[PDB]
RNA sequence: UUAAUUUAUUAAUGCAAACAACCUGCAUUAAAAAUUUCGGUUGGGGCG
RNA sequence: CCUCCGCAUAAGCCUGCGUCAGAUACUGACAAUUAACAGCCCAAUAUCUACAAUCAACCAACAAGUCAUUAUUACCCUCACUGUCAACCCAACACAGGCAUGCUCAUAAGGAAAGGUUAAAAAAAGUAAAAGGAACUCGGCAAAUCUUACCCCGCCUGUUUACCAAAAACAUCACCUCUAGCAUCACCAGUAUUAGAGGCACCGCCUUCCUUAAAUAGGGAUGGCUCCACGAGGGUUCAGCUG
RNA sequence: GCUACCUAAGAACAGCUAAAAGAGCACACCCGUCUAUGUAGCAAAAUAGUGGGAAGAUUUAUAGGUAGAGGCGACAAACCUA
RNA sequence: GCUAAACCUAGCCCCAAACCCCACCUUACUACCAGACAACCUUAGCCAAACCAUUUACCCAAAUAAAGUAUAGGCGAUA
């Protein structure tokens, strides 16, 4: 019954992590600071 | 109380900063960065000139400024327009006096059966058979479908008739055509832009129905009014507009007399559809528009009344419930309420058929009506045949 | 949220506009309002509550032809298109609307009083004393805000100076400058009382939703208490 | 899944591939007031109807061309009806969808869970005529059937993708016109207007002088075998019960100024590789050269009317059946 | 799911399959109807030279002398191009010599550069 | 919760402040909360 | 011999049983999906648009149902770009699960329950069973058959503890109580026949015996009441049926 | 991207009975009454049979919204990525 | 005798010194149309006080010393 809690939508991948959400409040702009200081090859989603 | 919450209202821009209010100084600001800071004074932009001016980034003048404004605002009827009050706001419009019924002239036509198509209940039911049911792969065929179909069909019916009619090969139905024509009523400029479909040209103008006794009785007729309703309602009021008399064709065109104008209300949605009094208003408003787009060609442009009148028919039809109408303009002196009057007679809400079965209803496992149409009348095919034939 | 309200439009038009939903919502997306959410689609047709709204360069009484009375689904009462001059307008009918009829919209206040024909808008200085009313402003020319749902009728109470006292339908007295005008008669739809609902599928319909948790402060919904006094607190639970 | 075969194609030699998808041979050759009529319709929807909106040149087609073989057909019609009994009691159709569903060869699955297993070739046209005649007699054959030609059957290696042909799964549909119901089940003449995408100055700048002739050649033999074979399959035809007549149906294909003439007998059903195995009869089209029915018109004059495609047209029209 | 690889026109929905492209650059618009309008001048003209009795080749032969790297500089053009009429016109106003005092009114403006290569 | 401590915040008033609205400060009363605790002996619990 | 399977679209995935060469549908190399289908649009400013749908014709309504175009001013070039494969996706798996839509209604499509043997026990599923027919058991659970009658609770249809509770619980029409006289972000583009909150429960009215042979079981001699209908609710019963 | 509720714009609902129904029987579809199997399982909730609903307070795809003392809740302290 | 067992530098730690072509904010890595939203606002709590409620050290701009002194503090933990 549970296990697929992922159902993939490439919209709502973007629309929820992706970099221009990222990049629209504060927060998510340290966000990707953050992963940009660990050296993250992927900075967001 | 007004309309559009503040919510939705453009938001009024930042306050400027306190720096332009300083008379000697020249505020810093972002426009030398060419990008947004918020720690530097905002720019004031001179406005920008060679914007609205490329073809696909257009902005079209003002109103004001456009060549056809007119501070005297005229009311045009487009095909698009609804009247409030129906054949009586056109009546009004036109200076018209309606006669129930199509005039024995053009109804005499059918009278004889030589006239009468051969097989023609039979080809009549073909055609709607095609419109309503075989048309598509469709199931049911829509409106939008139906509707020029069985007046395309009805018209080469009628066309057939050249075996006994040589007249008829004067003779062409033309589609897209518009004209515009634009006339005087108290003091109320009111122009008819008709652009509809499926005009039927010939080369020799209508006889006319009414004679001379009947128009100068036309004068003791009191065009009849409607108070509060303006004539006016509903009519498109607009200060760009063109006065010029367009009967659509360049000079010189063959097939120049209007016969009929078919107007057809194949809209799939009722509410897209017009009502029938406002359909029949439709026709006398655009029969009323080529009459008067023709008397304007011919007698010049001067209001007077018509030595010759002219005669336009029409026919307003939904796909199922057809209207014919035979409108003689006698008059192009419009402006006063008191003359002759032009005189239209028209059929209403002749039905072709009363229903047509798509499919077969099957109660308890029986066919109740089997697919087809229901109550056809060939007497309104009869009346469509006549106004065709009238003038061959 | 990205919430924009519906309510956007700025020019008046006849042709009903497609209105959104809210659920209860702010802007912000929370629920501010319980039980409301779904039923049936709806277009929010545009009612013209101030009723001498005499037509562009035009002024003075203006009489209109009621083109049809129609169910409005926005309203408890049912809502009439008339039409006077070149224009068409929605308005709220009263109980007798029928189509063809006529209406009056008026400014003057008569020295007499005028024949209070129901539907017609004249001002409150004009009515009689004791005359069923309805679209009442508050304001001159604010437009009208009492007295709206079905089968309402406040009463012209009083006129004195320029000042009447009407009783609204909650029986309770308003103050209103006698140049406020109102409508004669009671709101349509007069058997609205008497509808039955049936099934709460057709308050589904309606849009009412069954709605839990409606008050979001701790310990949910609380009745007031009365918080004894220190003299009285030995007799607050008394033993038997 | 089967390949959406279009009539009016941009593709390379597409008459060739067609005529192997529909086993046709194509035979080059064929097997004053009405002047006046034509003249008038041409000036009307070039010259003397006044345009309120500006006509550009990518809807020329659309709002001159479609409008002025609209009314050719109908006047004509009209006029040649006292000459042709059977035109007056035929139903004219405007824009009318045509579709044709018919299988033809076999191809070896080449990958997937499919692999290695055998799937007939299925092709679909979903034509839709400018406008077409249809009577409730057929017209006479043009050459008995099981008639043999010489000129054999263009042969294909390829795969039909590499023609630009793609595969669709959509309604299989068999449609002449109209439904089976419908009396007026056979044909008697298409008229097709080529699209502004295949402007015959585009196809002179993209292509050689042939690829003209072939765009209307393989719009002639796509349209009409399935024009033919919708008229079969509704007499009860198909691929295990061939045709015991021979369906005959003509065609005109205009670019609104040059004008092709088409002839079409459908004498096999039998495509399928199966029904096809011993199958002798093949289907013929007879074509002409495309030839301008007018070199220009100026102002109110039509320069360089062709008399000789006006009386094709009107043969045609008058083409009767026995 | 898959962070690492590299977003393509092949990923998303039908939207986002035709939004994204490859890189080629736009060559006109669309107009009402999604019809492509294109723009001849948008369009990248080959300007292809006759190579007809050209006698440079792709390779060079060996045989041809060593030589030393001198890349070519601003001064030096300048010496090889406008100082001889500068030294015969002063031994005997720069727009004369070749200087323009602005690119503006070219068609192959220098800066900022308006042309392919 | 009638356990203890508060009222920072809102809402009312009051007094000053700015000249009715609006706003600042200081009080009082509430609402809403917030923080915190659960002594020892007697198989357990009630009452002790 | 088997399948609510199959083929397509969508979404998702991203080369994941094509060829060749090495290994034991793996590794490496080579190849491939070709636009007409689909996506990627609109030159604006104004002004327009009451009239559902349901074969839309009668009849039938209430829950009242986007369909946005036209006039003027601009406009001339023309088919680019992108998706196109697969035995596939979400469940750690080559997972009996999850998975929208269009068509085929048993397939023209797609598949294989048995690695070989033997024929013990125990275990699972199924089939058949003498005579009997609930004596089983907490309980007719399950199975086989097909019926009857009555109580308690809840008016009813619905909702709920995703994963031990589907109920008498929650909701619900109906009714009652309390609060509120009002505009531009909810309530509401509403206005006391309204809105919000709480309670209650549709509605309507009045104010020792029997059952068995044995029966801790069952049934009957503002509130009080009234069970129409309904229920995988909880008890009881006739008859039948049955491992 | 589960789930709860909501917003926008979609879609599905055979056949029979009945006749405009939160109607009856019963597919698809949704659910999860009872039993059995399974219990590191095919499955971190499944399978088989049985059963409830199945034109509605229905089911459902897509995109969006409400966020932790908060949300949402036809209240089960239920649900808010096992 | 299998599985294994062993190895030494790949680098790292602490100091010192020294101040360190094209594409890409739209669905990022997307050649190419009407902007305007544009930022600033005491940390709290764990914890110690043997509960806890006031209170309970925390990049300071010269180390040492004055000095754990003066002071503060439910005058107590402690500071
Ligand atoms: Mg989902
Ligand atoms: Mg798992
Ligand atoms: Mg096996
Ligand atoms: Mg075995
Ligand atoms: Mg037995
Ligand atoms: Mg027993
Ligand atoms: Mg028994
Ligand atoms: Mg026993
Ligand atoms: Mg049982
Ligand atoms: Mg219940
Ligand atoms: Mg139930
Ligand atoms: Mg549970
Ligand atoms: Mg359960
Ligand atoms: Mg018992
Ligand atoms: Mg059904
Ligand atoms: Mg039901
Ligand atoms: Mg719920
Ligand atoms: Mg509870
Ligand atoms: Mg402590």
């Amino acid at each position: 019954a549970r296990g697929n809690e992922y159902q993939p939508s490439n919209i709502k991948r973007k629309n929820k992590h992706g970099w221009v959400r990222r990049l629209s409040t504060p927060a998510g702009v340290q966000v990707i600071l953050r992963r940009m200081l660990k050296g993250r090859k992927s900075l967001s989603h | 109380y007004e309309w559009g919450v503040r919510s939705t209202r453009k938001s009024e821009p930042p306050p400027l900063d306190r720096v332009y209010e300083i008379p000697g100084l020249e505020p810093i600001t972002f426009a030398g960065k060419m990008h947004f800071v918020p720690w530097l004074a905002r720019p004031i932009f001179p406005p920008w000139d060679r914007g609205y001016k490329d073809p696909r980034f257009y902005r079209s003048p003002p109103l004001h400024e456009h060549p056809l404004y007119k501070d005297q605002a005229c009311y045009i009827f487009h095909h698009r327009c609804r009247l409030l009050e129906g054949v009586k706001q056109a009546l009004w419009l036109t200076k018209t006096k309606l006669i129930e019924g199509l005039p024995e002239k053009v109804l005499s036509l059918v009278d004889d059966p030589r006239n009468h198509i051969e097989n023609q209940d039979e080809c009549v039911l073909n055609v709607i058979s095609h419109a309503r049911l075989w048309q598509t792969t469709e199931e049911i065929p829509k409106r939008e479908t139906y509707c020029p179909v069985i007046v395309d069909n009805l018209i080469q019916l009628c066309k057939s008739q050249i075996l006994k009619h040589p007249s008829l090969a004067r003779r062409i139905c033309v589609q897209n055509s518009t004209f515009s024509a634009t006339w005087n009523r108290e003091s109320l400029l009111l122009q008819v832009r008709g652009s509809g479909g499926a005009r039927l040209s010939t080369k020799d103008p209508l006889p006319t129905i009414a004679s001379r006794e009947e128009i100068e009785a036309t004068k003791n007729h009191v065009l009849e009014t409607f108070y509060p309703i303006s004539p006016i309602i509903d009519l498109h009021e607009c200060n760009i507009y063109d006065v010029k008399n367009d009967t659509g064709f360049q000079e010189g065109y063959p097939y120049p007399y209007p016969h009929t104008l078919y107007l057809l209300d194949k809209a799939n949605l009722r509410p897209h559809r017009l009502q029938p009094d406002q359909l029949r208003a439709k026709m006398i408003l655009f029969a009323f528009g080529s009459a008067l787009a023709q008397a304007r060609l011919l007698y010049g442009n001067d209001a007077k009344v018509l030595e010759q009148p002219v005669v336009v028919q029409s026919v307003g039809t939904d796909g199922r419930v057809f209207h014919f109408l035979v409108f003689q303009l006698n008059t192009t002196d419009l402006d006063c309420n008191e003359g002759v009057k032009n005189l239209a007679w028209v059929d209403s809400d002749q039905l072709l058929y009363q229903h047509f079965w798509c499919l077969p209803v099957i109660k308890k496992r029986v066919v109740v009506e089997p697919v087809g149409p229901v109550g056809f009348k060939p007497e309104t095919f009869r009346k469509f045949l006549a106004l065709y034939l009238h003038g061959a | 949220a990205n919430f924009v309200s519906w309510k956007s439009r700025t020019k008046y038009t006849i042709t009903p506009v497609k209105m959104r939903k809210s659920g209860g919502r702010d802007h912000t997306g929370r629920i501010r309002v319980h039980g409301i959410g779904g039923g049936h689609k709806q277009r929010y047709r545009m009612i013209d509550f101030l009723r001498f709204r005499p037509e562009e360069t035009k002024s003075g009484p203006f009489e209109e032809k009621v083109i049809q009375v129609r169910y409005d689904p926005c309203r408890s009462a049912d809502i009439a298109l008339v039409a006077g001059g070149s224009r068409k307008r929605w308005i709220i009918a009263t109980e007798n609307m029928q189509a063809g009829d006529t209406i009056l919209n008026s400014n003057h206040i008569g020295r007499m009083a005028v024949a209070a024909r129901e539907g017609d808008a004249h001002p409150l200085g004009a009515l009689p004393v004791g005359t069923l009313i309805n679209n009442v402003e508050s304001e001159p020319g604010r437009g009208a805000q009492y007295i709206r749902a079905a089968g309402t009728c406040g009463v012209l109470l009083r006129k004195v100076n320029g000042t009447a006292i009407i009783q609204l339908p909650s029986k309770r007295q308003m103050q209103v400058l006698e140049t406020c005008v109102a409508t004669v008669g009671r709101v349509s739809n007069v058997d609205h009382n008497k509808r039955v609902i049936g099934k709460a599928g057709r308050n589904r319909w309606l849009g009412k939703r069954p709605n839990s948790g409606r008050w979001h402060r701790k310990g949910g919904w609380a009745g007031r208490k009365i918080r004894p006094l220190p003299p009285m607190k030995s007799y607050v639970k008394l033993p038997s | 899944m089967k390949y959406m075969v279009y009539p009016q194609t941009f593709a390379l030699n597409a008459d060739r591939w067609y005529q192997y998808f529909t086993k046709t041979v194509f035979l080059s050759g064929l097997p004053a007031a009405l002047r006046a009529v034509a003249c008038d319709c041409l000036l009307q929807e070039h010259f003397y109807l006044r345009r309120r909106r500006r006509v550009h040149r990518y809807e020329e087609s659309e709002v001159i061309s479609l409008p002025f073989l609209d009314q050719l057909v109908s006047t004509l019609v009209g006029l040649l009806s006292p000459h042709n009994p059977a035109l007056a009691a035929a139903a004219l159709d405007y824009r009318c969808p045509v579709h044709f569903y018919w299988v033809r060869g076999e191809e070896i699955i080449p990958r997937g869970h499919r692999r290695g297993r055998i799937d007939d070739l299925r092709y679909q046209i979903d034509d839709k005529p400018n406008n077409q005649i249809r009577i409730s007699k057929q017209l006479a054959e043009f050459v008995p059937l099981d008639y043999s030609v010489p000129i054999e059957i263009p042969t294909i290696k390829c795969k039909p993708d590499k023609l630009p042909l793609f595969k669709r799964q959509y309604e299989n549909h068999i449609f002449v016109g109209s439904k089976t119901a419908d009396p007026c089940c056979y044909g008697h003449t298409q008229f097709h207007l080529l699209p502004d995408k295949l402007r015959r100055e585009r196809l002179l700048r993209q292509n050689c002088a042939d690829q003209i002739e072939v765009v209307f050649r393989a719009n002639a033999i796509a349209s009409l075998f399935a024009w033919t074979g919708a008229q079969a399959m509704y007499q009860g035809f198909w691929s295990e019960a061939d045709v015991t007549r021979p369906f005959v149906s003509q065609a005109v294909i205009t670019d609104g100024k040059y004008f092709s003439f088409f002839c079409y007998q459908l004498n096999t059903l039998a495509l399928t590789t199966q029904a096809d195995q011993n199958n002798p009869r093949k289907n013929i089209c007879w074509g002409t050269q495309s030839k301008p029915l007018y070199e220009t018109i100026e102002d109110n004059d039509v320069k360089g009317f062709n008399d000789d495609v006006l009386l094709q047209i009107v043969h045609f029209l008058l083409n009767r059946p026995k | 799911a898959d962070r690492m690889s590299k977003w393509t026109s092949k990923r998303g929905p039908r939207s986002f399959r035709g939004r994204k492209g490859r890189g080629a650059k736009g060559i006109g618009f669309l107009t009402s109807g999604w019809r492509f309008v294109q723009i001849k001048e948008m369009v990248p003209e080959f300007v292809v030279p006759d190579l007809t009795g050209f006698k440079l080749k792709p390779y060079v032969s060996y045989l041809a002398p060593e030589s030393e790297e001198t890349p070519l500089t601003a001064a030096q053009l300048f010496s090889e191009a406008v100082a001889p009429a500068i030294e015969k016109d002063f031994k005997d106003n720069l727009e004369k010599y070749g200087f323009e005092p602005t690119q503006e009114g070219k068609l192959f403006q220098l800066y900022p550069r308006n042309f392919l290569r």
